RNA sequence: GCAAGACUGCUAGCCGAGUAGUGUUGGGUCGCGAAAGGCCUUGUGGUACUGCCUGAUAGGGUGCUUGCGAGUGCCCCGGGAGGUCUCGUA
RNA sequence: CCCCCCCUCCCGGGAGAGCCAUAGUGGUCUGCGGAACCGGU
RNA sequence: GCGCAAGACGGACCAGAGCGAAAGCAUUUGCCAAGAAUGUUUUCAUUAAUCAAGAACGAAAGUCGGAGGUUCGAAGACGAUCAGAUACCGUCGUAGUUCCGACCAUAAACGAUGCCGACCGGCGAUGCGGCGGCGUUAUUCCCAUGACCCGCCGGGCAGCUUCCGGGAAACCAAAGUCUUUGGGUUCCGGGGGGAGUAUGGUUGCAAAGCUGAAACUUAAAGGAAUUUGGCGAAGGGCACCACC
């Protein structure tokens, strides 16, 4: 309360807050490595795509656009990938 | 009344303790969230207490609405 | 908060601090920069075409793989349109309005609407005429509508 | 000086309710704040029970139950005794009135 | 419709409930969705079946009002209108009548409506009669066995 | 290729067999389910219940006993005995 | 002598998709290693 | 009891719940257009807040022209209460109550509190969108979705407590961060009557609407809260000078 720590606040604590809250601002969104078993080649998405995405080899559709994330199609495997 | 010989025969109920601890069982009863809080503070595991199942069913807090 | 309607509201994009591309990328700006052309070519607005490729092509925005921004992108190329994207759409939106309007003359709510509109299109179209993209004697009027599509 | 935090109704977010016409009376009073009571009554009480229990056709039947919701007005919902004054600070208490009988 | 002598024959009219059963059913903190369709069986007999449904709480459920959404109601009302003219327009009156006895219909309605929103009881609750086709003599005379 | 652990479903002989059929809201590699017959080692032990309906001894409905509140009791067949089952009171 | 009964108590047996130990058994997960890497079809 | 015709209307479900700038909004379905919030690693880059002139909407009553007039009901007719009622009450009952136009622009149009923006305590609920997670259910297995539960995030109508603070107090997380007085910008108050009157302008067929004094007169008029006062207010106690 009155004796807190702003400049080192814990990842919890940072996380909870809202993403325009942070002690910096940093967006809570990440983007995906999606593929199925069907086809053989690998595309990249974003979480919240918000279109319709069709695999690059007229494989199926992929990403569902809806309020927050992307519902994946059923029998996909997706990882997160940073740097 | 502030009475000083305090009901003579429960004053030396208050003085009679019993043989046993009362606290030193030998089984313990604790969910596995006290042992993990246990496991890090100084020590590990104990001799004289077990995990037991993990009581979470539905929820607490009966309905009132 | 808003503008016109006395509501409050947060909620939009958050840029991440680290200013530079991810290294998974292997796009060059070359092949952004033909995929933004192919885009355009295809009947598309700078509204759409960073949501396309961000979507698809997994490039975050086009401010770090290049160094333009999409609209200084096709105006550099010359295919850019002559009138702002979000001053086009206030116009359609006032020209259904408007359409709406000329069979049911007691929808008062929508004349409200089609007043706020108006408003809000003469309040841009100052800030364009005074930052230097229209003509001094351009002017919105109600009846043209068909020529302004 | 006011006397309530609210102004004798529900009405918050509203600026208009619905006006309904009381029972007793024939004043139209807006909804929230005519006092609404729900009663749930038989059709005979403690006197023709018998009557209707032995001197029956049929046996083992439950006797039907009478529903009416019924809207007050504060005048009349006061010269009926359904509600009473109060102290200042017990006025504040929205607890509903005990219910064994 | 018909006395052939010092004994009179009926036929079916209507259908109601008791408005003390009615006056119980709807109670608050849950939401009343009503469904009037217009459907005829396979013979001219034009029938205005009405329906009655709530909601209800979960044995776990702490929210005391328990709503529901407007589409959901949309959309049970149509699973409700939808059931009930597909169960009159393929049979006669003569054994929908029958099926009528029991509550089959509100069954199934009820089991219908288990994805939208749980409901407890569906009731017709109200039968009319719009339309009846020519007098016959022979369909009477077979009803009475 | 080394390699031991943690868990799970069905059968309480195995085979045919998760065959027919039933089935659900959107699907699926699916819930539900004894065999006809055969081949034989020829078919595991302790443990309490069971109001009515729907669709398990699950789940969802809904009771009977004294006005009322808590009990005991409420699947079936075979023996014996008895006849107002227990505590408080709008 | 009444009844038809209905209920309660002391025992035996039948049915179930209860639980627990043993067999017929089917899969899910985890540890180590591939003499060392960079590109072209 | 069975059928027919006409008009108004949308009970129970209906909530300190929702939407709309305000007035205001409820039977199912079909069509058209719009909006707040949530999500966003999309787009432009100061396009911003409040506002003299001006402009739209604006409850019921109010007037003008058509169609309908079921019910309620100004004026009016009648009967009783009453000393006196052309008041309370009861029966009829025109204009209006309904719709399509043409007008007025008025309320206790009240949160009696202007808008934008920053900050300073806590605690549970509710409605929306998003997010994480055991477990039941659409019968028993696999996933997505509804329903249930445990949290978190943002905006919105509100709720409870308190020596944050303030006020004359009633009370207020704003009616606070104000003599330790300066965030930005509009309207408006100067003791009580006269008086929102006369007048002049102005809009309206009219009713009336906006702007709006002076002469004379008074030392009071007013806001909050206690003890007795009284109630044709409620709720308790006692008494054979009260009763059974
Ligand atoms: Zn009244």
């Amino acid at each position: 309360p009155l004796a807190k720590d702003l400049l080192h606040p814990s990842p919890e604590e940072e996380k909870r807050k809202h993403k325009k809250k942070r002690l910096v601002q940093s967006p809570n969104s990440y983007f995906m490595d999606v593929k199925c078993p069907g086809c053989y080649k690998i595309t990249t998405v974003f979480s919240h795509a918000q279109t319709v995405v069709l695999c690059v080899g007229c494989s199926t559709v992929l990403c569902q656009p809806t309020g927050g994330k992307a519902r994946l199609t059923e029998g996909c495997s997706f990882r997160r990938k940073q740097h | 009344i502030s009475i000083k010989l305090q009901e003579e025969e429960r004053e030396r109920r208050d003085n009679y303790v019993p043989e046993v601890s009362a606290l030193d069982q030998e089984i313990i009863e604790v969910d596995p969230d006290t042992k993990e809080m246990l496991k890090l503070l100084d020590f590990g595991s104990l001799s004289n207490l077990q995990v037991t199942q993990p009581t979470v069913g539905m929820n607490f807090k009966t309905p009132r609405g | 908060g808003r503008m016109h309607a006395p509501g409050k509201g947060l909620s939009q994009s958050a840029l991440p601090y680290r200013r530079s591309v991810p290294t998974w990328l292997k796009l060059t700006s070359d092949d952004v920069k033909e995929q933004i052309y192919k885009l355009a070519k295809k009947g598309l607005t700078p509204s759409q075409i960073g949501v396309i490729l961000r979507d698809s092509h997994g490039v975050a925005q086009v401010r770090f793989v290049t160094g333009n921004k999409i609209l200084r992108i096709l105006k550099s190329k010359g295919l850019a349109p002559d009138l702002p994207e979000d001053l086009y759409h206030l116009i359609k939106k006032a020209v259904a309005v408007r359409k709406h309007l000329e069979r049911n003359r007691k929808d008062k709510d929508a004349k409200f609407r089609l007043i706020l509109i108006e408003s809000r299109i003469h309040r841009l179209a100052r800030y364009y005429k005074t930052k230097r993209v229209l003509p001094p004697n351009w002017k919105y009027e109600s009846s043209t509508a068909s020529a302004l599509v | 000086t006011k006397k309530r935090r609210n102004n004798g109704r529900a009405k918050k977010g509203r600026g208009h309710v619905q006006p309904i016409r009381c029972t007793n009376c024939a004043r139209c009073v807006p909804k929230d704040k005519a006092i609404k009571k729900f009663v749930i009554r038989n059709i005979v009480e403690a006197a023709a029970v018998r009557d209707i229990s032995e001197a029956s056709v049929f046996d083992a039947y439950v006797l039907p139950k009478l529903y009416v919701k019924l809207h007050y007005c504060v005048s009349c919902a006061i010269h009926s005794k359904v509600v009473r004054n109060r102290s200042r600070e017990a006025r504040k208490d929205r607890t509903p009135p005990p219910r064994f009988r | 419709e018909d006395v052939q002598g010092k004994n009179c024959l009926t036929n079916f009219h209507g259908m109601d409930l008791t408005r003390d059963k009615m006056c119980s059913m709807v109670k608050k903190w849950q939401t009343m969705i009503e469904a009037h369709v217009d459907v005829k069986t396979t013979d001219g007999y034009l029938l205005r079946l009405f329906c009655v449904g709530f909601t209800k709480k979960r044995n776990n459920q702490i929210r005391k009002t328990s709503y529901a959404q407007h589409q959901q109601v949309r959309q049970i009302r149509k699973k409700m209108m939808e059931i009930m003219t597909r169960e009159v327009q393929t049979n006669d009156l003569k054994e929908v009548v029958n099926k009528l006895i029991p509550d089959s219909i509100g069954k199934d309605i009820e089991k219908a409506c288990q994805s939208i929103y749980p409901l407890h009881d569906v009731f017709v609750r109200k039968v009319k009669m719009l339309k009846k086709p020519k007098f016959e003599l022979g369909k009477l005379m077979e009803l009475h066995g």
